[PDB]
């Protein structure tokens, strides 16, 4: 009931789903072969949120995998849990975007949109009561940023009411992976801010800093990194699938997080995450959970949340816990840092409680809050953009596929306007 | 009565030992890339067919 | 031939509604399955269950309850748990989409497709009843779902039926302990809904329950489950006078004919006592003299409204236990003499005293200690301006910059509704403190 | 309290002062031996071990209350075999004085008068007659149920297999009443007042 | 008579203690047990559900996949949730996705092709033997579960 | 509702009980058991004390079993 | 309730802290592993004064050890009782102090003090009702008195009410432990007077003097000297931990020992301390305790107290003892040495009672007195400082990190100002 289909694009998009599905199947006891092994009654109560049904007793994840180069989707079929996906559904091209936005957006990737939307049309109609589309992709990849962004624009116009979600990873300043990152990243958000109802940026810089400072793990790997997001991503929807004190769907979180239409970017994090050298000196109590859940070093976005003031936020407590100590701690959190919570919106914390904890732990927290500090990411990307454009370097590759520099100026103008408009409220007073 | 079997901590009941065979120090603290990192002694299992 | 039907809307009501039935469930000798235990085979007497149940002609008693909601998660719990066989299988109306705290959503777009079923279901039960005394509505105003459908339901219930009384146990948000961020916006719009539609409304704000639990029950880790138990008791005593003997009884009708000075001001605060944990509950005398005093004690006012900041209009107190009429006279007179608790100038006599005989019952695994003397008061005081004033200020700050105003306008609610809604809240004040001026 | 050193003695040394003191003030029917017999109903196995809860309440029933710190103080030095359970045998081993020879001679001389046959064992009836005779003057020499009626004056003691009152026990059951009484003269006076026999 | 010793009670470190072993789930015996109901009547996880009335909504496992013949909603649900399957480990693959390397994922519905015909039969989802007309199942006089037995 | 019980402790008497009552020579209002009834309820209140506490204590140990078991 | 967090800095700060955490471990009967093996409830019912909690009932000392070099940090960990402190609590750099305040207050310590303030901030909020802070560090060390001083300044401005305590170890020129001592020590005092609520100074020379004369032992090691100081720390904070006849928390000692805010320096000591050849027939009664307590030579400050007049003093007796004999003795002392007590504060001795003596003994006492005799400690340092500044020898090191010449001139007056203002009351008469 009120389930959501999954569409993921790009290699970074494919990988994230590669483990997000492995974890989610773990939570419901759906073995990689596809047969049931759950234990309680819950593992079969509301499983319609992500799983469909077919003859043979095996469960088919209702995912749509879209990559413009066959390498990624071919790989996903080899590793564990690489057999639950519908082989029929995969849509793949023949050339490759070559980390160029237009090539996978305007000429070819658009040319591929004929079939990919067709499968999606069938998928959405199948569900009784569709609840939204959660899209995961990378802004550092030309096709992923384009095909993902191109797909969103078509989808939104087709379902004006159904909610829309996005997981975007923006390149950090220090640890960069692409030389053309400033262009595509800046010119693609423009496509996201107008159509993307929700966004939760993830910074690859943040992960490594958390990896060495939080996990104390000697040899992290991209397999591990994909896990942190995978668990957290489940946090936003986890309470939707299982009974709890105060049910909170994806709609309600959107209800209490976005003040005005044009600010729909959030920064999130996951806790508790205790390294193996010190799990046995700490104490697992509700106050201990929150002191790590609003702290800077655990957030998923490299922007420091203390350089600005929060507008509103929601915390989705997970596990069996009683509220009275929850309310006191939260009211304690907000009322101890009046400089970091805008003064015109009282009672600026949301609360949600769900009973099932992640397998092996009792309590944890997933955070989603639109903080004005996010301007640092958008500001830094905008600046690096101005450096490259003034010399029209790297321009010919993009200008050779329809789009010219005229749209660049429009995007930068809109990009600046959102940046400034974001800070107007920070200095606003009652 | 109940007599204690060894001297308890007090001002001069330790004044052992400083005259030992060899004094070696192992660096348990090392700083890399602006992150604290330390040794992993005292937590080592041995082995198993598990 | 005297029955009352319960109408529940909203998750807050469902949880509080779920718990409220067990207290009745264990109080009439009815096991969960719905029929008397097989151990007691003496035919059948009593008939006391007729007040809250209907005879099915064979065995099980079907509660005269109706549950509504727009999101099925909470409702699914009851129909899958151990209370599966009790509730009527088809009157647990369930939705498919949630309001998401959009007072407009449940009042203009989605509730229209569910307002029909609820009205059809309720009208059927009214036919079965013969001496219907009144309705009871439980809801929470911190969420749109309760605010929306509940607001719509009452508007329809005051037209079709006419002169039947109605009772409203609403739940406004706590002063500063808030779960949502948009409750102030839809909290005010809800006020106009029951301002002129509900005969009697009961203030039962949350944060007070936590205060009572910590200082009296001696629990440092309370949860919603224990919060409900206190509220269900309040329902227990109010209607307790309808299904047991008494030398001086008060029907549901004889509360809003004495506790509402004027048609406008009809909100009365509710307080309960005693609340003493078994670890010490019976390790004080528990005489009637001390029980009444704690009724007027500022700290146990189950509503977070300072009563000493206003005059007392008129109080009707229900006594259940082993009270001898001399006990009530001796204690009541003392309170009047007090200079710390005063009564308005033009209300010389403001006590309505009732006596009931059936003792309060203790649920297994509970905190309340089974005592032989308890008191329930439902009093209306001018102090209620404190809660209304606070909800007034919170509204002003946010609306100044037109924050969040978009969604309640884009759902189909005309932006103009706010202009009129705010005035009534201001209007409500000027009459609350006008009546407080001595002649 | 800080029982690292002789503290086990100091805490034990003081606590015995309070307990023995309390019985002396009562000095009445409350007798140490009652506690000796009391604990059997709590043992349930005759092993002599009782949990923390059982021991505390039983002492509460008799009418002696102590500080919380002490109860663990009692537990440690009487938890000889490291079970977490106190041994009432040892606890009853204490609070039982040896006896001053002033009483012993008064005890044994009295025993000599009782056992005119020098056999060393007392028939229950003979002790019964002297105790009752000293209380009444016209009690008459004969009755109907002298044995059963006058026996209930006795059997607070216990007899051996033969049924007589053995020399060992009889002395035992007069010293145990030596804890509730703390005056040497009045302990003596009890004997001749209850016996009509006074020689010292 | 001796120096000062550190360890009291001679508590050997967990390092040298015998071995890790299968007591991991000593907590997750009551971990999957709701508290919205629960703690009202029982304390362990709610037992498996055997009956549902109309309006239950969420995913009774057997309804949607295989089209069941017409019947009362109470009766149809009973057959699916009261039968075997929906359980038991046919292949022993663990949930954690580790038994995966043990298994092969092989299907016995193959042969060969080319140089004549390339269709091949269908997989094991196929009815047979049970071939029997509609009026056979529905109509019989008393050899069924008595509709109103309910032993007392 | 009705009124059957004059007082919580005693019911209306059988007709053979009120032999007189023609004149105000009997009133039954002095209880004459007030010492007795108060004495009875005293010990009765104790049992509910003991029962709840002992039940309350047990739930604590199981509560300690949970968190410690977590340990 | 009313817990205090111990934060130490420097090799002296660490080593001194190392033993002090060991000694407090034994009084409550806590084994190195961290499990409880106590005997009576007197050792737990208030154990929360210094300890947090965790799963498995294992206690972790709420320590914050800070240093600018690893060498001192490495050593304490490897020893016994070093497993109590948790990893995340530590904070350290990679450069070194170099016996330089300039390296300790402007350039190096600043770039790392942010974290420690972050780590320290966690302890204060977690505890129910913070009672205060205590500081251990050496004025003769660069970062020790240098960086730890910065923590004092930052902490002071963050909580206007909490009590502040600091154990100081000034370097006596007799034991010239560092030729650069004079500049840092004079620099250090300027910060300590304005901020620290209470200050406790100890002279190394006495400790060596104490070891050779009273204890009469062969080969002292820095372990032993660290031992005497450790117990002394137990005396001041002892009363709040155990029940007794009269309660005396930390704030009470201040309330009745610092006549004016400008004079908050004390001299401490421990008794009894008898040699193995001297303990055989020394009596054990109150008269012997006070006889050694007010002795001139046992005090742990180089300046001999009797050269001046006592302003105020307090006595914190421990263990069982009749209240009478403690009262009568104090009256005895205030009369047989009339010339040694100031005139305008009659009955200027404080006494207290505690019911638990340290393991192994019967009667003990910790003394704390603010005597005008401390003017010697500054005067020797003060005269020392002026000698080597008129030639500005070594001046180039401090001026290498931005420090201005005015600062050194300023520090001279304040420390000079205190010396003049301290001895004015000595000659005052009523
Ligand atoms: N006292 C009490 N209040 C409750 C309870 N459940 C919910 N509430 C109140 O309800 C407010 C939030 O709305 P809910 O009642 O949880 O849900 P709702 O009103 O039905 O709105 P939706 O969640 O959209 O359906 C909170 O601020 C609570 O104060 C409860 O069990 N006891
Ligand atoms: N954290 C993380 N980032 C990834 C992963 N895979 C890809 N990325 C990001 O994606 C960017 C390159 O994306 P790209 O392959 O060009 O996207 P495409 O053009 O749509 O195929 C890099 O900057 C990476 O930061 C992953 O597994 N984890
Ligand atoms: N008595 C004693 N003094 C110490 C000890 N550790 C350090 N000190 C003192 O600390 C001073 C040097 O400290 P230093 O290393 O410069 O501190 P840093 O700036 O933190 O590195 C010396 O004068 C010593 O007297 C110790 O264990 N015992
Ligand atoms: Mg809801």
């Amino acid at each position: 009931m009120r389930e959501i289909v999954h569409i993921q694009g790009g290699q970074c998009g494919n990988q994230i789903g590669a483990k997000f599905w492995e974890v989610i199947s773990d939570e419901h006891g759906i073995d990689p072969t596809g047969t049931y092994h759950g234990d309680s009654d819950l593992q079969l109560e509301r499983i319609n949120v992500y799983y469909n049904e077919a003859t043979g007793g095996r469960y088919v994840p209702r995912a749509i995998l879209m990559d413009l180069e066959p390498g990624t989707m071919d790989s996903v079929r080899a590793g564990p849990f690489g057999q639950l996906f519908r082989p029929d559904n995969f849509v793949f091209g023949q050339t490759g975007a070559g980390n160029n936005w237009a090539k996978g957006h305007y000429t070819e990737g658009a040319e591929l949109i004929d079939s990919v939307l067709d499968v999606v049309r069938k998928e959405a109609e199948g569900c009784d009561c569709l609840q939204g589309f959660q899209i995961t992709h990378s802004l550092g990849g030309g096709t992923g940023s384009g095909m993902g962004t191109l797909l969103i624009s078509k989808v939104r116009e087709e379902y004006p009411d159904r909610i829309m979600e996005t997981f975007s990873v923006v390149p950090s300043p220090k640890v960069s992976d692409t030389v053309v990152e400033p262009y595509n990243a800046t010119l693609s958000v423009h496509q996201l801010v107008e159509n993307a109802d929700e966004c939760m940026v993830i910074d690859n810089e943040a992960l490594y800093d958390i990896c060495f400072r939080t996990l104390k793990l000697t040899t992290p790997t991209y397999g591990d990194l994909n896990h942190l997001v995978s668990a957290a991503m489940s946090g936003v929807t986890c309470c939707l699938r299982f009974p709890g004190q105060l049910n909170s769907d994806l709609r309600k979180l959107a209800v209490n997080l976005i003040p005005f239409p044009r600010l729909h970017f959030f920064m999130i994090g996951f806790a508790p995450l205790t390294s193996r050298g010190s799990q046995q000196y700490r104490a697992l109590t509700v106050p201990e959970l929150t002191q790590q859940m609003f702290d800077a070093k655990n957030m998923m976005c490299a922007a420091d949340p203390r350089h600005g003031r929060y507008l509103t936020a929601s915390a989705l407590f997970r596990g069996r816990m009683s509220t009275k100590e929850v309310d006191e701690q939260m009211l304690n959190v907000q009322n101890k840092n009046s400089s970091y919570f805008v003064e015109w919106i009282p009672n600026n914390i949301k609360s949600s409680i769900c009973d099932i904890p992640p397998k092996g732990l009792k309590m944890a927290v997933t955070f989603v809050g639109n903080s004005t500090a996010i301007q640092e990411m958008f500001k830094r990307v905008a600046e690096q953009f101005t450096a490259m454009f003034r010399r029209k370097a790297f321009l010919h590759w993009y200008t050779g596929e329809g789009m010219d520099e005229m749209e660049f100026t429009e995007a930068e103008s809109n990009m600046n306007d959102l940046v400034s408009e974001y800070q107007q409220y920070q200095d606003a007073t009652a | 009565y109940n007599l204690p079997k060894t001297v308890p901590l007090l001002p001069g009941h330790c004044f052992p030992d400083h005259l030992k065979e060899s004094h070696h120090k192992t660096q348990q603290f090392t700083l890399v890339n602006n992150v604290h990192c330390e040794k992993t002694n005292y937590i080592e299992e041995k082995n198993d067919p598990y | 031939m005297r029955e009352v039907i319960s109408i529940h809307v909203g998750q807050g009501g469902i949880q509080v509604g779920n718990a409220c039935w067990e207290l009745f469930c264990l109080e009439h000798g009815i096991q969960p399955d719905g029929q008397m235990p097989s151990d007691k085979t003496i035919g059948g007497g009593d008939d006391a269950f007729n007040t809250f149940f209907s005879e099915t002609g064979a065995g099980k008693h079907v509660p005269r309850a109706v549950f509504l909601d727009l999101e099925p998660t909470v409702i699914d719990e009851v129909r899958t748990g151990t209370y599966r066989q009790l509730f009527h299988p088809e009157q647990l109306i369930s939705g498919k989409e949630d309001a998401a705290n959009n007072f407009a959503r449940g009042h203009y777009t989605i509730g229209k497709e569910i307002v029909d079923l609820c009205l059809d279901r309720i009208r059927k039960l009214a036919d079965n009843c013969t001496g219907l005394q009144g309705f009871l509505v439980f809801n929470s105003v911190g969420g749109g779902t309760g605010s929306g459908l509940g607001s719509l339901l009452l508007e329809r219930l005051s037209v079709d039926y006419g002169k039947k009384s109605k009772l409203g146990f609403t739940i406004y948000p706590s002063p500063q302990v808030s779960t949502a961020v948009v409750e102030p916006y839809n909290s005010i719009l809800s006020t106009h809904s029951l301002l002129e539609h509900t005969d009697v409304a009961v203030m039962l704000d949350n944060e007070a329950i936590y205060d009572i639990c910590r200082r009296n029950l001696d629990i440092e880790r309370p949860t919603y489950t224990n919060l409900n138990r206190l509220i269900a008791q309040v329902i227990s005593s109010l209607t307790a006078s309808l299904r047991f003997d008494g030398a001086l009884n008060v029907d549901i009708t004889e509360f809003q004919t004495n506790l509402v000075p004027y048609p406008r001001i009809h909100f009365m605060l509710s307080s309960y006592a005693p609340i003493i944990s078994a670890e010490k509950a019976y390790h004080e005398q528990l005489s009637v003299a001390e029980i009444t005093n704690s009724a007027f004690e500022p700290a146990n006012m189950m509503a977070k409204c300072d009563p000493r900041h206003g005059k007392y209009m008129a109080c009707s107190m229900m006594y259940r236990g082993d009270v001898v009429p001399k006990d009530v006279n001796a204690s009541i007179a003392t309170i009047k003499t007090k200079r710390t608790i005063q009564f308005v100038d033009w209300c010389p006599t403001g006590f309505k005293v009732g006596i009931n005989y059936q003792p309060p019952t203790v649920v297994p695994g509970g905190d309340l200690a089974k005592v032989m003397r308890a008191v329930c008061m439902i009093s209306n005081s001018t102090a209620i301006a404190e809660v209304f004033s606070r909800l007034d200020h919170k509204f002003d700050l946010m609306y100044a910059k037109r924050a969040f105003v978009h969604w309640y306008v884009g759902e189909g609610m005309e932006e103009g509704e706010f202009s009129e809604a705010r005035e009534d809240l201001a209007a409500l004040e000027k009459d609350y403190e006008e009546v407080g001026i001595e002649t | 309290m800080s029982l690292y050193g002789v503290g086990l003695n100091v805490q034990v040394d003081r606590i015995k002062t309070e307990f023995r003191l309390y019985v002396s003030k009562q000095k009445g029917g409350l007798n140490v031996r009652n506690l000796r017999r009391i604990f059997e109903q709590l043992d349930y196995q005759q092993n002599g071990q009782l949990n923390l809860d059982d021991f505390k309440a039983g002492l509460n029933k008799f009418g002696f209350f102590l500080k919380n710190v002490d109860y663990q103080c009692l537990l440690k030095y009487f938890d000889v075999e490291q079970n977490g359970n106190v041994n009432y045998l040892a606890f009853l081993s204490c609070i039982s004085q040896t006896l001053n020879q002033r009483r012993a001679n008064f005890v044994l001389k009295v025993f000599d008068s009782i056992d005119s046959e020098q056999k060393g064992a007392v028939h229950p009836f003979s002790l019964a007659e002297r105790l009752e005779v000293v209380k009444n003057k016209d009690y008459q020499i004969g009755s109907k149920t002298r044995e059963q009626l006058v026996g209930e004056y006795v059997a607070q003691f216990h007899k051996n297999q033969d049924g007589l009152i053995t020399r060992d026990e009889f002395v035992s059951y007069y010293e145990d009443l030596g804890l509730g009484i703390s005056s040497d003269q009045h302990f003596i006076e009890i004997l001749q007042t209850q016996w009509g026999i006074k020689e010292d | 008579q001796y120096a000062y010793d550190f360890n009291p009670a001679k508590t050997q470190s967990l390092q040298s203690r015998p071995i890790e072993h299968n007591k991991f789930s000593a907590w997750t015996g009551d971990q999957l047990y709701r508290t919205s109901y629960g703690t009202h009547w029982t304390s362990k996880p709610q037992e498996p559900k055997t009956h549902v009335p109309p309006g239950y909504a969420g995913y009774i496992p057997g309804l949607k996949p295989n089209n069941h013949y017409g019947a009362s909603y109470g009766e149809i649900a009973k057959n699916c949730l009261s039968n075997p399957k929906v359980a038991q480990n046919p292949f022993k693959l663990a949930s954690t996705g580790f038994n995966y390397q043990r298994h092969d994922f092989r299907d016995p519905s193959l042969t060969a092709t080319t140089h004549k015909f390339g269709a091949q039969t269908l997989l094991k989802n196929h009815p047979s033997i049970d071939q029997k007309s509609n009026q056979w199942q529905s109509q019989t006089h008393d050899s069924f579960r008595n509709p109103l037995h309910k032993p007392n | 509702m009705k009124r059957v019980k004059e007082s919580y402790f005693r019911e209306h008497p059988h007709w053979s009980d009120i032999n007189g009552c023609s004149g105000a020579k009997e009133f039954e209002g002095e209880d004459l058991a007030y010492d007795a009834r108060i004495k009875y309820q005293k010990e009765t209140q104790k049992q509910w004390i003991e029962q709840q506490i002992r039940e309350k204590k047990m739930r604590e140990e199981a509560e300690r079993n949970e968190e410690r078991a977590y340990a």
